[PDB]
Order: structure tokens, then C-alpha cells, then sequence
């Protein structure tokens, strides 16, 4: 898996080129900018359970034929499994915001997801409705000014909701 | 490829877990290091050229073998000179990639991987490129936590020669 | 148990490999957060008896049920009561090993490892443990990054509890 | 496996009990003292060639019958295996001066180490030798004034020697 | 699906075997226990709708705090209320369909797997179901072997709910 | 695997719905049948050596390319193995008999196997034809009025041959 | 040992359980069971000498080289013949014991395993003691459930001897 | 493992002999006792949560030292440990209610057991005496006359509080 | 299949060598064997029908109830005759690979695998099988290391016949 | 996997036949090739590390893309990986000279490939390119009059060139 | 240890069969190759001082720096021509091992296993034993298959050195 | 495991030496009495079905408690067990025939072997005999003078009893 400093080191070999002033230059930035970034991991995993919990009742009081008896997330396994994969893609939407990169999300998470969901008779469309239930907690509560020091963490924030957009794509 | 900030990610995920301070701690250890790793791998890239060449002429009179001996394994002719430099500068270049990467990841993957196999195949002596680091670790004129982080990463490729 | 100084050296030693700048920046994030982790240790500890009678009665508040019903699960005798308050001590002496530790390690390893079991065995609610929990995020006079620290902590017991 | 850290919160808890002023002021002393041992970590472990192959001739040096046929250090895949051992025990050594505790070195390390040499015939008193002799290299490696902001690392030069000593003790 | 049944074939095709009587004793029992059985799937049934009124309130009546503590695991609003009952259905439904099937099956397979992990995830106190099943194993008027078939399975619930 | 029981009980759940009055009927008559079950599994399973010899015997009589060399039956170990699937599929029909439902024999027994046939280059056609021979004779032994309370099986003979039939359509 | 008993117990403790209803119907199944399988037992037994003497004649009958030709394999000698009947007698033995522990165990244990490589090894044919055992299947004077219990074993035995 | 029925089947074949008549008595006598031996194996599995719950709550008043702080009971790890055993031990003599026989309790129980509980630091004598609690417990569960067909179950009582008495003498 | 080519073959690939003379004497004394193998494999050959023949007749001699008693697994009919002389060419037949591939694999794959299972499901007895060899054995008019060659294979297949 | 001698017996069997005079003769003239066959083997074994390395070297000197960084024989793993394909072709092809036969090489080695260096990106066409330089220096080396007992060995030859053009086609 | 006796014995032990022909066929081949082994071997032996000396300086005169460099690596001291001659030495007699042994094992036991690490460890040049071995394959003054023998082991040599 | 040759090998490469051209005359002595070797292993190992079970045979004669009720050689899993022992050790004595040194023999079947009978309660004595009497069947059947070249085989008779006798001993 690769973070933003190795994606750039992987870009550079395949080149045989020695960093540009303008790619230290921009890397210097991330590090500058690395305490928001622990902030919006912290905030959201210390908060993991209630945005996992709290999407998945709104999910199920918009879409209620998924817990009516024949549905999908119908049986307390497979209620489980579901709220299991909600905290699933959370958990690697977290590790691509610590790594500043997606390619742990997307190896080791989304590939081979839709078709595992369209193989189960999943709806993908449900699970992306979950994952974005999950991007406007997460971000509120990343995004939250009380208790930390202000500034500006806007492009972060894009950033943290283009991870749950990927993730809501993949599947949908 | 191995970071700081990839281990910590493989940590968790090997438990199945979240990210936890016993993490973050790691990556910020790892950001606030950047700033020595950052100058160390600038002022390597901007003089890299005279290091490449002082290197390559520290081999040449340690092993001047190297320069006489008839073999295309030899500096002996214009093209096994040019071959050399070119590795000396992977050598560096790697350096470069492990201070801004902030671990040993780059040169593993690109250089480690396979390095004893190439050697002994094409007949290298590893000797050769320690001579080739030590000069690199003597000249770079790097001091304080800059030249730790630089001379950190080029220790590990001169133990992954020995 | 997990400290990052024990998950850099577990790293390592998976591979059969010596330590690298990969793994001593992991380190140095450990000993640079200490001074935030040991304020917040040491006032969680001075203030610990007025957290704990504050967060007893901050879950017979919420539950009062807890106070009335009988059963030896209940707080609604002496001996019940007692029990509470030594738990809720318990969660708040792990919280503050955390700090110390620099990581989950000890609540992981004390608290976390048999909970549901237990909990499910004595019939215990978890929501009681996190109001209780919750109390002692609210009032513990930490703030600026010695209150991230002990919230930290807070928050993984509230995770594992739900 | 344990650190300076855990140590204590292990004994703590053995003891039901919350730090006292006096362990939490040893332990910023630790802190405060973090900087030099990471000196050290990184000193041995970026001389952990030399150190092994220079203590190994010293070994065989002293002790050619060690080399002679018939020996235990006769044959590559003896030799091999000596070196290897060396590096193992240089490696969890490292480990325990990273830590600040020796719970890695002895349960990982050194526990059945000195049967294992006895099954095997190897000689744990030439073993022993080895390792006193990387213990001087590392020392002087990592305590050498050069290069480094000045100042006394003495009481961690002696924790080091301690390990060695432990690790020696443990096959002699 | 676990029945005396499947167990019987399960065993054979674990050993690559033929069934003996070894196996068919096993299922013959089963057929002989049937009538018992659906006696008591049949009053359970029959009288599900009382079964379940009774079993809610039984529930409201010992843990009160559910008709009045604000939060959507409560039944403290209409929405809550039907919920309860629902899944109060269901417990009784699974009795109905373990009876049917000669076995636990259904139960472990529809309701028990997941069990602690969504009463966990949505705060329901495992205690409130255990209520409500010994309602059910008091109040269905069941006596003889009839009684014995549905008591082992609500008990059965109730041990997984410990 | 299901069973005439959890059959019922798998469609009631997907519903979300007690049992009605008329399949607890259905279960009654069923449960009320089980003993000319029982009688059919062991009769057939008593002698499930014989019939299986007997149908091999009868199916290389027929169709003697299939020993000829250069075969599918030719060789022993390709013999054996054919003998062998013969035993299997008689094993998994006894299950479905036992169970009164496919599904054992749907599931562990006949899917995939048309296209390891096919893969292996065995005759499919060639394998029914043993299968209605193991059929004819595994009805007669059943269905053998000598030794036995009289009463009528058709019923359950019928239901027999339909498992017969199903494994022989499986690969044909 | 393979009883209907330790296949419940087996399949119970195999998935870490106590034991359920599906369980203790199998028991039940041959608890029923045991009245015809003790009756097949009993008169086995009280008839088993002329069984045996019936049944190697029918043997030396059916296969009369086995009495006149020249080997230590053949009933051809006083010792022969009286192998030969020791051996049925271990047969009908173990139809006996599966009769009393209501399974297949004890004559899998004692007798089928190993079977075809001691018969091949002392040049025993299977078919030999499949006439016996077909004698004792026509002659056993059992009638009913008795009966069929007797015989499933007997079968059992003749399906392992092709 | 074996049960009162192959036990004697095994002394049997032991000696060469069928069984005597007075074999055949003792074991029909075990067939006509059958009911009540389902009755408390059930009994006692249908309650096994509260006797389990109820025999720990007891033992932890009588020894307090087992959960304070540096005991063997203290941490939530080691008191689901203590509460698994606790059900094992439980769970084996369930079985062997229902075998009649021990050989399951010794067997894939008892052996060991105490070497384990030594190299461990367990009390084996606390051990035991959470066997008597549960032992006291399953039997007035067991023998409780309400809602049951009245007879003697007291030989059963007895065989039953022998398999508890053994288990706890394995350990103590 | 198992050649000592195939086998020399095997042991270098499974530890992913190359061929050394540790490998190529083997071959070479497969070479030098075949000299005295083909001299072997051609009068076998050459000799197959008297061979066959004679050792059909030898079975039938031996065992004579084989061509008297009723059943498709005797000599007793045209078809019995007709396929006891087939097998019996299958045999030689294959004794006559075995010493032209230098080795037993035609024998293991296409006659020993599956060999017991086919003999115990058409009831044909081992010892029938043994004669016959033995009779080929004896008669095959070899001699010298020609015979040593036939005759290793011959009680090949005997061993495996018993 | 099949040799020169196993082939013609396989062909035999599925026929039903016994070998006729003309295969025997055809076998025994091959027997009466085997020294040179042994020859070859051994004489391309013994210089299998020069033949690979000049072929390496060749390769790069006539595509240098391979080795230029964004290649696929660029960085130590690739190179590496590289050079043991090399090493591996050339060592089921000598196999292969061995047996008589190219099963081994056709089933152990050359099937699966080319869809595994498509999967891959590893150029194909280079590969054959290093299969034939292999071809042209292993067939000087095996077939050098100097230090052997002179005779024709061309048939053996052409033989060995044809293991190698289907390494190289089976790629290409 | 590999030779062609063991490795006979391994294929047969690994399948657990007793030996046959595909596997006496090779010992065969062996115990006749021999002849031309034991001549090398014996005359390797003879001759191994001068060999030795001879190979000495051929290294000496192709890597000339070897005798110049300061280092205990190199032969520039007593000491360090008194190791470079013993280790060729080794060479030399781990080759008559392998002829007297008939196969690699020898070498692959005492000397390969391990080479290329203490090769790397010590900063010792595979190329100088390349060129000594070299030497003794020029020179060794063996015609003929005992010239065969010896130079199929001094190359299997050169190709673990490469 | 090692054979007549590498043994000698292995003292050489000790002491650090040469092979003596008294060590080259001994092994030029064993490939000249090769041919005899490859003569005894044949005729053991084709007549190896018969020196089992007619040993096999001769035991339970002379020792009918063996195989009465209750004994160790009774039932056929127990039969098969000592059968397949016996098969076992001719197996690995005819390996050490094969390479003129026990250590196949030693290593990889008689040692623990003594052990492993004693755990089990099987009469290593019994063994001794069943051993002993597949050691005087094994000799007449590889000395028998018919059907072979002429000379001299006494050596190694006493040789191969030396195996059998070894064998005996270790279980005795
Ligand atoms: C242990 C492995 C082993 C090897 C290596 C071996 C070689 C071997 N090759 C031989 C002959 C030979 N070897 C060759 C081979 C060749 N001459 C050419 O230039 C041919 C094209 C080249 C093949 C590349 C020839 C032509 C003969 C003489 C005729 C023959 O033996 O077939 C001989 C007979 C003696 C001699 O001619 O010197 C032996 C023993 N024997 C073995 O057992």
C-alpha cells in the first residue's frame, strides 16, 4: 500500500528522476499541514461506533424492505454482517486518511466488492447509501470547532469526503 | 512499501482494528522527523552530481583494478564507467526516496530485493559500493539531524552489503 | 502487551530484522507525546476519588433503576454500590495506564480481553459503563492536548463497550 | 513483551494501584533520557555488520579449534549459523535497549538458548566470548563522543552492558 | 440447518459413509418426539398473538425505565413499542420453527449468530428477551411432553442470551 | 442442507410467518410416513454393494467401449474411480431420502459435477445410464413386499426415482 | 467407539456445545430402539453355536475346495476348520455387540478395520464369510424388528467383505 | 469415548465372550432408566447459564483474594477463563450423564487438567469447590419433583453427583 | 510415470536443481539395465499367446472349481474364459512395459491403483492372479539377467497381489 | 511426466498392443544414444551460470528499455526475477533433453506462462529472445568437438534446438 | 546426505515402498561409474599439494591486488596466503568427496549451504575460487570419464559460486 | 542417512583429510561386490509378501496369546498394525542392504522405537522374534544358489544378519 510520500517516491522511480523542488515543496506542505490530518483520524475512530450505528438506523428507517423478514439485513447474521461491513469501510476510509492515499482502500477493501455484493444479492446502492450517511457524521464530527484549535481544515475535509465518495462508487 | 505511516496501517489492519494513539504517535514521530529527513534529501539531490563523481573516483582509487581489469564487470572501458555511475546514482537516488519516503521502504523494494542475486550474478563486488557509500556518508556536508537521518539510510544499504 | 514502542520492535522482529529509522521515528512520537500523556495521567490520578464519586452518581442519575431494582447486579445495596464504584475506579486506573503505557495495550489486555463475557455473564449494561465513562471525559479539567489524551483513552473504552 | 513503560503499569496493576508521584517522575526521566537511547539503537544497529564480523574473527582467533575440522564452526553452514546467531543476539539486544526492559531479550531470545547449544555440542562459553566481544565494539560505537551533541550517556552504557551481560550469562 | 436429521447425514458425509442404523435410530427418534412437537408448535401458534401481548407488558411491568427513558432502543415511543414486539414475534416464531424442525437450527441460524453483536450495536438489554421468554414459558399452557419440547427451546434462547 | 422440515421452516422465515394449519398437516403426514422412509434407506443402503456391482456389470455389458482400452472404464484406477462415483451418488440419494429433500444431493453431490465430467472427458450419458440402473434395482429392494408389514409406498417410490432421476439428468 | 450415544455427544462437543434436543431425540431413537436390537442380541447369542456350525457348513458346502486343498488358508486340516469356525464366531459375535451398543462401533473397531488387508494377506476370501454370514441372515429364527435389527449388521458386515 | 452400553461390550470382547444374561439384564434396566436421564441431562444443559453464573458469584464471596487485584480471577480475561472452565467442566459432565459412563469426562476433560491448573498459578482447590457448587445446584435442578412425572430418580442423583465429585477430585 | 529417467527428473525439480552426475549415473544405469530389459520385453512379446495360453490353463488347473462354478466372476462360461485370458494378457502385457519403460510406473498406473477395490467388487480372487504369474514366471524360457529383469516385475505384481 | 521410453508405452496401452519389433528397435537405437544424450545434459548443467549471464547481458546490450528505470527487468527484484525465468527455462529444457521427451517441460513449465507474463506486463517477445540466446550457446557448449570422444551427435542437436524454439514460441 | 544410494533409498522411503528395479537400475549405474570416479578422486588426492600451490598463484596472478590490499580478507599477509591455500584446499577435497561419494552431497553439506553468506561476511570474492577451480580443471592432468567426474564437480562448483 | 561411501566421507571430512589409498582399496572392494548386493535386495524385496506372513505365521504358532482375545495381535486393526511393523522394518532393513550402512536403518525407523512399544504395551520380544524369523527367511531366499551366478555371498549374509539382528535388538 502506498501513502503520499511513497506515491510520489514510485512516481519519481519509474521516471529515474530525483525529486523536483516542487515535489518537496508540496510534501513539505502535507507535513505541514500532518495535525489536522491526526485530528480528523482521531475524531472519527474515537467516534466509530455511534457513526456506524447512527447510519445504519437511518438506513433502515429509509429503507425498511432490508430488515422486513426476506430481506438482506433481515436475521441478526446477516443485520451483523452489514453493520460489520459499515465498519469495515470506515475503518480502511480512516487508514487512507492517516496515509494521505487511497491505494489501501481500494486494494485491500474495494476490489472485488461490488461483485462480492452483486454474488450475495447485496443491494450496492443500499451500502452506498450507508457509506454516505457515514461521510456527513464523520465530517461534521471531524469538522467540529469546539474543543481544538481553530484554523482552517476545508481541504482536508474534501479530501476525507472524496475516500467515502470512492468507496459509495465502488459498490453502487 | 514500508513507511512509518504504511506499518501503522498494516499494524492495525493485521488485527482487524482502528487506528489507535499507540499509532498516531508513530506518524507523528514520523512528521515532525520530516523536517530533518526534507533537508537531508534536498541537499543530496542538489549536489548529487559531484557526489556521483567523487564516489565513483573514491571506488576507482580504493579498487583500481577496477579500472584495468578486462571484463565487461569492470570500469575498464567508456560504457562500464557510464554503468557505475548509474548505480552509484541509484544508490544515492534511493537514499533520497528512503529520507523522503521516511523509511527504508524504497530501497528494499527498488534495491535490496534481488541485490546479492544481481552481484554475484554479474560478478559485483559488494565491496564496491561501500567504498562508493562511505564517500557519499563522508561528503555530503549535511550536520546535525540532517546528516544522521542521511547517514541512517546509507548504514542500511552499506549492512545490506555486508 | 501494546505500547508503540513494542509494536515498533514486533514489527521488526516479524521480519527477522534489526531496527530502522522506519521504526525509531515510532518511537520518538511515543517520547515526544509522553509530556501531553503524563499531565493528563497525573491529574486523572490526583482527581481520581472525586471522578469516580462524580461518575457513580452520574450513572445512578441516568439509570436510577440501578439504585431500586433488586439483584446482586444492581447498585441498590451496599455491597452493589461498592462494586460500582470499583469498576468505574477499574476503567479510570486503565485509562491512566494507557497514558503511561503510550498505547491501548493495558486496557486491551485487562479490561477489553473477556468484557462482553463478563458483562453478559453478571448482566451488566454496557450503556451504565459509558454514561459513567462519558462523566469522566466531561469533567476531567484536562484541556489542550493532555485532554485529547485522556479522551483518547475514554473514547476506546466507549468503542468497546458498544 | 514489555517496555520500561509497561513494566510499571504491570506491577501497578498487580497491586490495584495508581502510579505514585515518585514512578511518574521516574518515568519522565526516562523520557528525558529518550533521545540518547535512541542514539544508541541507531549507532549499533547502523555498525551491525562490522561489529558481528569483527567480534567472529576475533572469536576464531582466539579459539582456531573452533575452525579446525571436526569443530563446531567448521563447514559454511556452520559458520553460517554462528554468524547468524551472533546477528540474533546483537538484534534482540537492540530490541531491549529500544525498550528499556529485557522482557524481549529473555523471553524471545535467550529461554532455552543454553539447552539448545547443549543438544547441539556448540560450546556456550564461546558463545559467551562472542558476545562480550560485540558488547565492547557496540559500547564503543554507540558511546563514541564524535558526531554527536555532548553529553553523558554513562548510566545507559551500563543498562547496554547489562543486556550483554544477560545474553552472556544465559549461554555461558 | 441443524435438525436431528441433517446431524445424522452430516455425520455420515463427514466419514464418507452410508447411513446405519447408527443414524436412523437418531432420526426415528426424532419422528417419535414429532408429536409432542407439534402439539406444542401448533398452541404456540394458535395462541402467539396473547403469547406475545403478554410477554411485552411482563417485560414494560419489570424494567418500567423502557416505557419512559428517551432514546430509540426504549419503548418509549410507538415506533419503540411495535419494535419490541416484533422482535418478541420473533423469538416466539423461532421457538415455533425449532419445534417444527426437530432441532435448534433454525434459531441459531435466523436469530442466535449475530445475536450478541446487534444487541450490543443497538443497546438492547439481553435481559428484557430473557424476561419475555420466561412469560412465555410460564403463561403457554402447555403440560406433558408438549411443555418439555417448548420449555428446552425458550430455555435454549435463554442460555444464549446469558 | 435442508430437510423436509427446515424446507418449510426456510420458506416460513422468508415470509416472516408462523406455520399455517395445512403445513403443519403436510409435516404430520410426513412425520406419520417415516417408518416406510426408514425402510427404504436401510433396504437400499443393505444392499447398496450389490446394486451398484450389478449396474456396473450391466452398464460395461452394454457398453463395452468403456473397458475397451484406451477407455474412460479402462484400468483399474480409472475402474475404481468409476465404481467409486457410483457409490457416491447412490450415498447422496440414500441423504435425500433419509431427508426427503434434494438439497444434499443438489448441493454436496451434483453441482459441478456435469463440468468435471465434462473436463475429465467421462461420458456423461454413460454415467445416467448407471444411475437408472442403480435406480431400478434400489425401487425393487425397496419396494420388495417379502419381510415387511404390507402396506402401500408408492408414494415414496416415486419420490425415490425423482431423486434418481435428478442425478441422472445432472449429468446426462 | 461409534454408538448413537457418542455420535451425539460427538457432534456436540465437536461445535464446543452442550448437548440440545436434537441431540437427546437421537438418544431417545435408540433408547426405543434397544428393546428389539436386545431381543436379536439375546437369541443371537443363545443360538450362536449352532449358528456357527450351520454357518461353516454352509461355507464348505457352497465352496468345497476350501476343505481338500493343500494350505494353512484352507479348512483342509482339524486346525483350518477350526479357525474357520473361530473366526465366524468373532463375526457373529459382533453383530451381537452392535446389537447391545445399538452401532456399527464395535464391529468397525474390531473387526472391518484391517479387514481386507488381513484377507488379503492370508489369502482369505471375502466371499467365504459372506456365504457364513448369509446362513446366519436365512437361519437366525428371528421374525419383526428384531429381525431387521440383525440383519442391518449382518448386511453391514457383508457390504465391508465386497 | 464409550458409554455404559460399549463399555461392557469392550470388557466383553476383551475376554471373547458374548454376553451372559445377566449382562443383558443390567443393560436392559439402563434402556428402562433412559427417560430419567434425559430429563436431568436437559434439566441441567437448560439451566446450565444460571447454575454456571450462580456457582461464580458464590465461589468470588467465599474467596475474595481470587478477584482482587494480582489474583487469578482479577481482569475480565482471566474471569472469562475461569467462567469458560466453569462451563467446560459442566459441559463433559453433561455428557457423561448421558453416555453413563466418564470415559468423555476423563478423557477429553479431566486429564491434564490439574498440570495445566499448576503450571498455570490456578487453585486447583477453588476450582473444586466451584465444581461442588454447580454439583449442588444441577442436582436440586435435576431431582426437583415439580412439573414432572413423579418418581425415584436417586441412583441417577448419585451417579450424577459421582461425575461432579470426580471432576472436582481431578483438580483438587 | 515412474521411470528411473522420471524419478531422476523428480528429485532435482522438487528442490529446484538442475541435473547432477548424482542424477545422470542413475540414467546411465537405466541405459545399460535396458540392454538385458528389451531382450526380456521382446520374447515376452514375441511369446505372449503360449504365455498367455498356458498360464490361463495353469489357473484353471490350480484351481479348478473356477471353470465349474455358476457366476459371472468364474471361467465357467465363454465369456468367463474369454475375460480371464484378457486379464491375464493385461498382466504380461504390462510386464512388458514395465521393462521397456524401465520401471514400474505402467504397472502402478494402469493395473496396481485400484487394483484391491476392482478384485473385492467383482469377487476375483488374488490368488488366481498369482498362479497365473507364477506359471509366466516359470515358463517365459529367460535366462541370465534377461530373467532377472522379467521376473522383478512378475513378482512385482505378485507382491502387489498380496 | 513422461520420457522418450513411457511415451511410446503410454501409446501402447491405450491401444491395447503389445510393443511391435519396430517400436523395440526404434527404443533401442535411443538407448545406443545415450552417452551423447548424457553429454549434452552434463556439458550445458555444468556452464548453466555463463550461459544465462551471457544471454542476461546480451538481452540488455540489444533492449535496453528492460533495463531503464519504468522498465520490468529494472530494480534488483525484477532483474532478479528475470534472471531466475532464465534460469528456470533453461533448466526444464535440460530435463527435457534428458527424458526424450517435453512433457516435463510443457507441463511444469511452459503452460500457464505466457498468460502469466501478459498478467505481469513482462514483454513475451523478449523473453524468446533469451530462450534463443540460451539455444545458441548451450547447443556450441554441448555440441564442442573439443574433450570428447568425436562422433555426430546433429540429430540430438536438432532435437535440444526444438526443446528450446517451443520454450520460446510457448512465450513469444 | 545426497548420493545416488540415498537419494534411491529417499524416493522409495518417501512413497513408502520397499525398492524395485526403477530404483537398482540407478545404484547399478553408480556402482559402475565408480571406476571412473576412484581414478579421479585417487589421482585429485596424489596430486592436491601442487594443485593447491598451482591454484594459489593463478588467483595471485589474476587478482594481483589480493596479494597488495591491506585487509584480512586478502593474501597480502602470511597468515592471509595461509588461509586462501587452506580454503582452496577445501575445494579440492570436497571434489575427491564427491566422487568417492558419487554425487554432490558432500559439497552441498560442508562447503555450498551457507557459501554466499560467508562469502559476503568475511569480503571474500566468489571470483577468486572461480578462477582457482578454473586452475584445477585445466590442470588436473585427468583424461578420458575420469576427467569427466572430476570436472562435473569443480563446475557444479563454479556454477554455485556464479 | 548416509551409505557405505558417505560414512567414509564423513570420518574423513572430520579429521580434515584425504581419502588413504587404504580408504580407496576398501571402497573399490565394495563396488567390486556390488553386483551380490543388488542380488540380495532383489530376492528380499520380491519375495517380501511371503517372509511377512510366513514369519507373521510361524509367531502366532509359537505364541497363540498373541492373537487370543484380549492379547495385542487380536482384532484385525490390531493384526494389520503388527503385519504392516513387520513389512516396516524388512522395508528398512533392505534400504540398509541397499547402502551398506544402518543409519536409514537406525535413523529413520528403530529409534523410539522401543519406546513407541512400550507406551502401546506390545511385547518388543514378540517383535525380536517375528524379526528374527524374517531374518533366516530373508537369507536363505537372497543365498539360495539357484537361478544365479555362482561365487561367494558370506560376507555379506553376515552383513544383512547384522541389520536383522540390529533391528531385534533395539525392540528386545
Ligand atoms: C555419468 C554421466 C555420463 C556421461 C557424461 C557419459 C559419457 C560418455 N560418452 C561416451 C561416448 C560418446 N559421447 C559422445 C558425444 C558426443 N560427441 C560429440 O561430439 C557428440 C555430438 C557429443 C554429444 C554432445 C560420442 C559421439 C561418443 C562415442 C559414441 C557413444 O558413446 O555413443 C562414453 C563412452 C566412452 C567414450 O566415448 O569416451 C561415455 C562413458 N557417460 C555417462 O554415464
Amino acid at each position: 500500500m502506498l501513502d503520499a510520500f511513497a506515491k510520489v517516491v514510485a512516481q519519481a522511480d519509474a521516471r529515474g528522476e530525483f525529486l523536483t523542488n516542487a515535489q518537496f515543496d508540496a510534501l513539505s506542505n502535507l507535513v505541514k499541514e500532518g495535525n489536522k490530518r491526526l485530528d480528523a483520524v482521531n475524531r472519527i475512530t474515537s467516534n466509530a461506533s455511534t457513526i456506524v450505528a447512527n447510519a445504519a438506523r437511518a438506513l433502515f428507517a429509509e429503507q425498511p424492505q432490508l430488515i422486513q423478514p426476506g430481506g438482506n439485513a433481515y436475521t441478526n447474521r446477516r443485520m451483523a454482517a452489514c453493520l460489520r461491513d459499515m465498519e469495515i469501510i470506515l475503518r480502511y476510509v480512516t487508514y487512507a486518511i492517516l496515509a494521505g492515499d487511497s491505494s489501501v482502500l481500494d486494494d485491500r477493501c474495494l476490489n472485488g466488492l461490488r461483485e462480492t455484493y452483486q454474488a450475495l444479492g447485496t443491494p450496492g446502492s443500499s451500502v452506498a447509501v450507508a457509506i454516505q450517511k457515514m461521510k456527513d457524521a464523520a465530517i461534521a464530527i471531524a469538522n467540529d470547532p469546539n474543543g481544538i484549535t481553530p484554523g482552517d481544515c476545508s481541504a482536508l475535509m474534501s479530501e476525507i469526503a472524496g475516500y467515502f465518495d470512492r468507496a459509495a462508487a465502488a459498490v453502487a | 512499501m514500508k513507511t512509518p505511516i504504511t506499518e501503522a496501517i498494516a499494524a492495525a489492519d493485521t488485527q482487524g482494528r482502528f487506528l489507535s494513539n499507540t499509532e498516531l504517535q508513530a506518524v507523528d514521530g514520523r512528521f515532525k522527523r520530516a523536517v530533518a529527513s526534507m533537508e537531508a534529501a534536498r541537499a543530496l539531490t542538489n549536489n548529487a552530481q559531484s557526489l556521483i563523481d567523487g564516489a565513483a573516483q573514491a571506488v576507482y582509487q580504493k579498487f583500481p583494478y577496477t579500472t584495468t581489469m578486462q571484463g565487461s564487470q569492470y570500469a575498464s572501458t567508456p560504457e562500464g564507467k557510464a554503468k557505475c555511475a548509474r548505480d552509484i546514482g541509484y544508490y544515492l537516488r534511493m537514499v533520497t526516496y528512503c529520507l523522503v519516503a521516511g523509511g527504508t521502504g524504497p530501497m528494499d523494494e527498488y534495491l535490496i530485493a534481488g541485490l546479492s542475486e544481481i552481484n554475484s550474478t554479474f560478478d559485483l563486488s559488494p565491496s564496491w559500493y561501500i567504498e562508493a557509500l562511505k564517500y557519499i556518508k563522508a561528503n555530503h556536508g549535511l550536520t546535525g539531524q540532517a546528516a544522521v537521518e542521511a547517514n541512517a539510510y546509507i548504514d542500511y544499504a552499506i549492512n545490506a552489503l555486508s
